[PDB]
């Protein structure tokens, strides 16, 4: 309900007011413009802020092609020393993503945010979610990042529970069956659960 | 007269080719207007002013030196010249649209100090060329604009190409910024709640232990520098979903911690804004 | 924004009757 | 089957499933709009309330959809308590979500409930919590709360103040709480702290974001609460003068737009001097197009008389001469802006020395015609829109430029594409059609150029003939030649859609041409594919023959008069039989049939005048026995009375009964109707008692609007009957022959100007229509309801109006006059009960409660009756005429009770 719940309208049509009002000319803005932005061999992170932040007022159907650059790109997003708009905006260009294309955005999401290498797919990512915390180190006190992560690892909870369920109806050619497929889904939640507790333990490092 | 000069105008945007009827046209335009303004007085520009903005438009021509074109800027802003500084900005504009060179860093926040003073029509179009293909430190010369210049309504753009080409609120030049956001204006508080949801943690660390650090020359407002605290302390990313308004009274759930001497420091900080009292009173 | 007001034949003012009339009657496209 | 639908989709509410749920849910929408009744609204409201109240979070997102889009619906529940209960019981649970969703509920619901104070509190306590969904649905719950509630909004005003400048809650969220700022014009201290604050708002945060949003919100106060206007409007120029910023520039155009579109009366001279000046030091042309777009606007409207009132010379006023300039400008958007605007200065105030500007104005319309004509693309055809508006309202303003005006459009009409030809066509069709002397001076030009279009392209070319063929027939103000005849015929036998000539056909019948309106009715004729429209095409033949046959007339010859007549009664009575085997249920044609069925019995009416003048010439002078009225034509022209007067009286009933004409076929049905009251003045004034005339008409003969050919044509008709009734007034004998010569002459005058068929008896633009379910207990057929003779019988009518299109495009529903009489069934008959009653709607309800008074014995008919009021004031007789059946039964004590006494 949150990925509808944000289509919602917010107040006064402010964000029509802004598409009105300032996207006059946006049309210089290209995905591979943003690529060679995002590329470049020192940090410029004023054209890649003023190219997102351009981004924003976009409605999500005209977002749909920047999604390739934006997910290719977010591994680049977890040095020391990149600014924050940079991160919560591309948390932003995320979640209007997430309310058009999610399960394309989703897989392509969880191959971009693994550590540095296995290509995924949708099958793999239904059968287990839990690569979807198995991403980076740096993710973990990366909060936008996190954020992603966490509606990410919902969605395929609540995926690999249809899958299962799916599974168990096609493949009858019945008691022990579903409730082994309960017992599954439970120790898998539980165990989601365990995995972002640790999470939440401060490390080590810091310690 | 109008109606046929307005049709071979478009003749001529439409006819490219090799721009010499362009030149004639220049120069019949430039005959009419020497004309008119030596015959004609009391039909003052009626049809007139259609063959001077025929002109500036056609004028568009590119400068070649785009370096000393900011001296010769300067020099028209003392001498208060409207038709010479507008012919001036506009070549300058032109010649930063070309392929980028080697810009001064001095002479360019006098430059800007003067299109800021006097009303610029095209402020935000030269602004916005000098700023992108910038050969310096563009921040430091907006900084010391917004600072020292006291300019009504622009600094406000100003405002806006801070926060549109610094990524933080500190990224290089922390002393200016900091006296920027601390003094002894009016656009403070914007750039103030953004510093209090822009910088990273360990910068909004840096700045905390800076702000009440050991310092008797008091160089940061008290009202500004306590909100700041009042606000580090509530940030909506804190308790991003923690119950609220149902707490227990006898409990306490998180501070901020601080050393000795920086309680030190804060209670006399707030103990000097207590004791200002130029009308207030003591209730 | 339209220069007849009193125009019989805009864009879309055709009503159902002569809606099916113009979907029988173009179709020939002859006339004698 | 109206609560089945009901049952249906709540069983499939029963389902365990959420996917059958939400099926249901958003299958409820279009059962709404079926039936709109409040007892099957209030009914699945309700389960709709029960449903939202347990559910698993997505169906209540559903059940928040189906709100969001019912919202007229929402003031016909009943049980509002019962339904705002079971929603609000959710705000006390702990998912965040649920508690958002609820929230938003409450905003979508806001106009049933807006002085519940728990709502209130809910909306204040979780409006500075910590979840983000929470917060956004609060700020919206918030800000529909707002616009309706004080107390909330004084409240919410402290609460939303504090959390603006309180230097937390990110800029994101500022913006999103300025417009709770918006809604806030409920009373005057509270406007001045709104205004305050969006003041040290706009000086404090000096962005591009905040600026933009806290000046739309400063101008939605400003333009909701009229007690500063003005003040703003200044504000908006100091901010699009003395500002280097673009879009808050951009704003201050739109923002200076809205207000001169909402109240223009508050702009003061100085205003539109400094809108002026600042558009002309402007370098940009994008702003400078939005500014005079915004002083284009201005131009229409009662602003311009304020800006040149008396007490300088208006030649150097800056608005004329940026005018000048900017319509000698290079982009064609601003030229037709300052077009705009030195066309609505000419047709405007009417001082002396403005009217050089005149030629100034007429020029500079051909000059960006001969711009914006080899274009072919759509910014310049709406420039070729503007333009050509501009010419009419610039030739409708002042007419002697406007033969000028004409003849310089005919030069644009020689040299320009297929997409130019047309709405060219279009312009000269509407000046020619209301000012005729010049349409007559293109004649012949257009036949060479309808020449050329035997050669044309053949994408626009349907459309090009169609507009080329009307405008030939608005020319044609007198008569059409047999050799333009054949050249149209010839050219549209050389190509021709089929449909295009159905159109050229019925332009000629608009018109007057019933000719060339004859010839493509037979090839119609021959053609087309279905039953009923080959009827009603043959129907259309036969009266253009008919109104052929009335042309064929000759002053001062009787003979030729009722020989016509005959022939065009014949024509036209095949012609209603032709229209009466047209009718069909589904389209059931009732203003054809009528207005033909009127037009047969007023040449029916002239056609007994004429033989009755004739029967002077046909008779004694009475009879031996008479020697103050004598002989049987005295009875005659009395019966001639009683039939014209009735006809009247039917033409004002048809006029009544339509209500979805547009405004010619109403003055066309006035036209025919003033036809029959001058032939019964006529006679009334000649023969029948002049004694008691006295008038001499003494009201005005001149000065009309003149809106179309046919109308001036029909009033010289009708001013030269007066004048020839004053003139014979009192002089000669009851019975004389002047008289019966008037007659005459009155009757070839009003047959001499031929007919116009208008736009209601092809097409119809507008469709309203009225329910009016009856529920006494509704019966079912022969079945009446029984009542007890001894109470009255509690009708309680409920109606609901149904929309075609456009809602209401010409005439809007006002109050509606229901009205209901009784009559005795067995065999004044109950005329005792008749009873009126006044609607006002809110959306589309009626809703209103009769008594009836059953008392005699006997089955009673109970007819009610609609009646539309409109925004003018006249009163439309539509509606069903619903009519229902009830039985008087008697209770056997009163009975035993009756027969003792």
């Amino acid at each position: 309900v949150d990925d509808w719940i944000c289509e919602e309208e917010i107040t006064g049509t402010d964000a029509l007011l802004r598409r009105m009002l300032l996207t006059n000319n946006a049309k210089n803005h290209s995905p591979k413009q943003l690529q060679e932005a995002f590329s470049a061999v020192p940090v410029n992170n004023t054209q890649v802020m003023q190219i997102i932040e351009h981004l924003t007022l976009l409605s999500a159907s005209e977002l749909i092609p920047y999604a390739e650059v934006l997910t290719s790109n977010m591994s680049q997003l977890l040095n020391s020393g990149v600014p924050r708009r940079i991160l919560q905006t591309v948390n932003k260009l995320w979640m209007v993503l997430n309310t058009v294309m999610p399960r394309r955005l989703w897989v392509m999401t969880v191959n971009a945010l693994q550590p540095s290498q296995q290509k995924y797919t949708q099958n793999d990512l239904m059968i287990d979610p839990l690569i979807v915390l198995r991403c980076d180190q740096r993710v973990h006190r990366c909060p936008p990042l996190m954020d992603i992560t966490l509606h990410m690892l919902n969605g395929y909870l609540l995926a690999s529970k249809a899958y299962l369920s799916a599974h168990l109806k096609e493949t009858e050619q019945e008691v022990t069956r579903e409730e082994l497929k309960n017992a599954l889904l439970a120790a898998q939640d539980s165990a989601a659960v365990q995995i972002l507790l640790e999470i939440c333990l401060p490390t080590e490092e810091e310690k | 007269l109008q109606m046929l000069q307005w049709l071979d105008s478009p003749g001529v945007e439409g006819g490219p080719l090799r721009a010499q009827l362009r030149m004639l046209a220049s120069q019949a335009s430039a005959g009419r207007r020497l004309s008119d303004v030596r015959g004609g007085l009391l039909r003052l520009a009626e049809a007139l002013a259609f063959r001077q903005d025929l002109e500036v438009v056609s004028s568009t021509v590119r400068a070649v030196i785009a370096t000393l074109r900011s001296g010769e800027q300067c020099s028209v802003e003392p001498d208060l010249i409207s038709k010479v500084l507008q012919g001036l900005i506009e070549v300058r504009s032109p010649h930063l649209e070309e392929l980028l060179t080697a810009f001064f860093s001095a002479t360019a926040d006098a430059a800007s100090p003067f299109p800021a003073c006097k009303p610029v029509v095209v402020v935000s179009s030269l602004l916005l060329q000098e700023e992108e293909p910038l050969a310096g430190g563009k921040p430091g010369a907006d900084g010391g604009s917004l600072e020292a210049v006291r300019l009504g309504p622009s600094s406000g753009l100003l405002v806006d190409w801070l926060e549109m080409l610094d990524p933080e609120v500190v990224s290089s030049c922390p002393d200016l910024q900091l006296r920027l956001l601390f003094s002894r204006p009016s656009f403070r508080p914007y750039l103030l709640t953004l510093f209090t949801h822009q910088s990273s943690w360990p910068t909004l660390h840096q700045c905390i232990r800076v702000l009440l650090g050991k310092s008797r020359e008091q160089r940061f407002d008290p009202s500004a520098s306590l909100d700041f605290l009042w606000a580090c302390i509530h940030v909506p990313r804190i308790w991003q979903g923690r119950d609220q308004r149902t707490p227990q009274k006898r409990r306490e759930e998180l501070v901020l911690r601080v050393q000795g001497p920086e309680l030190i420091s804060l209670v006399e900080l707030i103990l000097a804004e207590a004791e200002t009292r130029s009308q207030d009173g003591d209730t | 924004a339209h220069v007849w007001e009193d125009n019989w034949d805009d864009d879309n003012v055709e009503d159902d009757f002569s809606n099916q009339l113009r979907a029988e009657l173009e179709k020939h496209g002859y006339k004698m | 089957d109206a609560n089945s639908a009901l049952m249906e989709l709540d069983k499939g509410l029963r389902s365990g499933k959420l996917g059958e749920q939400c099926e249901a849910v958003v299958r409820f929408p279009r059962l709404f709009q079926k039936y709109p009744f409040p007892i099957l609204i209030n009914s699945a409201f309700l389960k709709l309330a029960d449903v939202f109240r347990v559910g698993n979070n997505f169906l209540r997102l559903c059940v928040l959809k189906v709100t969001q889009q019912s919202e007229k619906h929402l003031e016909k529940i009943l049980n509002v308590d019962e339904f705002v209960k079971r929603i609000f019981s959710v705000i006390h649970s702990n998912d965040p979500v649920a508690r958002a969703i609820t929230l938003r509920m409450l905003g979508s619901l806001a106009s049933i409930i807006p002085e519940r104070k728990n709502a209130h509190h809910s909306i204040r306590q979780s409006l500075d919590s910590h979840d983000n969904v929470e917060v956004e649905a609060a700020v919206f719950a918030a800000a529909n709360f707002s616009a309706q509630s004080k107390d909330f909004a004084v409240g919410i005003c402290n609460k939303i103040s504090e959390m603006i400048q309180g230097l937390a809650t990110p800029v994101d969220l500022k913006l999103k709480l300025i417009p709770i700022l918006q809604h806030m014009h409920h009373d005057a201290i509270l406007a001045s702290s709104a205004r305050q604050l969006l003041q040290q708002l706009v000086t404090s945060y000096p962005s591009t974001k905040m600026v933009i949003v806290s000046l739309h919100t400063f101008t939605l106060l400003a333009a909701s609460s009229l007690v500063d206007t003005p003040k703003q409007i200044q504000l908006l120029l100091q901010y699009l003068k003395n500002d280097p910023r673009k879009a808050v520039k951009r704003l201050a155009i739109q923002d200076l737009k809205l207000l001169a579109n909402k109240t223009p009366h508050t702009w003061s001279r100085e205003n539109i001097q400094a809108l002026c000046e600042c558009a002309l030091q402007t370098p940009y042309d994008s702003l400078k197009l939005g500014m005079l777009s915004v002083l284009s606007t201005l131009s229409g409207t009662i602003a311009i008389k304020h800006y040149f009132s008396i007490v300088s010379s208006p030649r150097s006023s800056d608005l004329v001469k940026l005018a000048q300039e900017c319509c000698y400008h290079n982009n064609r958007g601003i030229a037709a802006h300052g077009v705009r605007v030195l066309t609505n200065i000419t047709v405007s105030c009417q001082e002396k020395d403005l009217l050089a500007l005149e030629q100034d104005a007429v020029f500079g319309l051909e000059s960006l015609l001969v711009l914006c004509s080899q274009d072919d693309s759509p910014g310049a055809q709406a420039t070729l829109k503007i333009a050509l508006n501009c010419m009419v309202k610039l030739a409708k303003g002042r007419p002697h430029l406007s033969q000028s005006v004409v003849e310089t459009l005919l030069t644009q009409l020689h040299s320009a594409q297929d997409a130019a030809r047309i709405l060219m066509c279009h312009c000269l069709a509407a000046i020619a059609m209301q000012l005729p002397v010049l349409g007559d001076g293109m004649l012949g030009d257009l036949m060479e150029l309808y020449k050329v279009i035997g050669r044309s392209a053949t994408d626009k070319q349907q459309e090009l003939l169609v507009s080329l063929a009307t405008v030939i027939f608005v020319a044609s103000q007198k008569a059409l030649s047999v050799e333009s005849k054949a050249v149209i015929k010839q050219q549209l036998e050389s190509v021709s859609n089929g449909w295009t000539v159905y159109r050229i056909a019925r332009q000629a019948s608009r018109m007057g041409n019933h000719d060339m309106a004859k010839e493509l009715y037979q090839s119609l004729l021959t053609q087309v594919a279905s039953e009923h429209f080959y009827f009603w095409l043959n129907s259309l033949k036969e009266f253009s023959h008919a109104e052929q046959c009335l042309t064929g007339l000759q002053e001062e010859n009787y003979s030729s008069a009722l020989s016509c007549i005959a022939e065009s009664l014949k024509f036209y009575h095949k012609g209603i039989a032709s229209l009466t085997a047209a009718s069909t249920p589904l389209n059931p044609l009732s203003f054809q049939c009528e207005f033909v069925k009127l037009r047969i019995d007023l040449l029916q009416a002239f056609s007994q005048l004429i033989c009755t003048c004739n029967s002077l010439k046909t008779s004694p002078p009475p009879a031996i026995a008479t020697t103050q009225r004598c002989g049987r034509i005295s009875n005659q022209m009395k019966q001639s009375m009683e039939e014209f007067r009735s006809l009247a009286s039917r033409y004002g009933d048809l006029y009544q009964a339509s209500f979805d004409a547009d405004s010619a076929t109403l003055r066309n049905v006035e036209l025919q109707q003033q036809s029959c009251l001058l032939i019964s003045h006529a006679i009334e004034a000649l023969i029948l008692d002049p004694e008691s005339a006295s008038f001499q008409e003494y009201g005005s003969t001149g000065t009309a609007h003149a809106d179309s050919e046919y109308e001036r044509r029909m009033m010289s008709v009708y001013n030269h009957v007066l004048e020839e009734v004053e003139s014979l007034n009192r002089k000669y004998t009851p019975v004389s022959y002047m008289h019966t010569a008037c007659l005459c002459n009155a009757i070839i005058a009003l047959l001499k100007v031929p007919l116009s068929f208008q736009r209601y008896f092809f097409q119809k633009l507008q469709s309203t229509s009225i329910k009016l379910a009856l529920s006494p207990s509704p019966r079912n057929p022969a079945e009446p309801i029984a009542v007890q003779n001894n109470q009255q019988l509690a009708l309680k009518v409920e109606g609901v109006v149904q929309h075609g299109s456009k809602p209401g495009l010409f005439r809007k529903i006002q109050s509606v006059c229901l009205n209901v009489s009784s009559t005795l069934q067995s065999k004044i008959d109950n005329m005792t009960n008749e009873m009126e009653q006044r609607v006002e709607p809110h959306n589309d309800y009626f809703s209103t409660q009769f008594l009836l008074n059953f008392a005699i014995l006997g089955t009673h008919n109970i007819t009610v009756e609609s009646s539309v009021k409109d925004a003018n004031g006249i009163v439309w007789k539509t509606g069903p005429r619903t009519t229902i059946f009830v039985k008087s039964l008697e209770d056997p004590y009163s009975q035993q009770i009756r027969l003792q006494q």
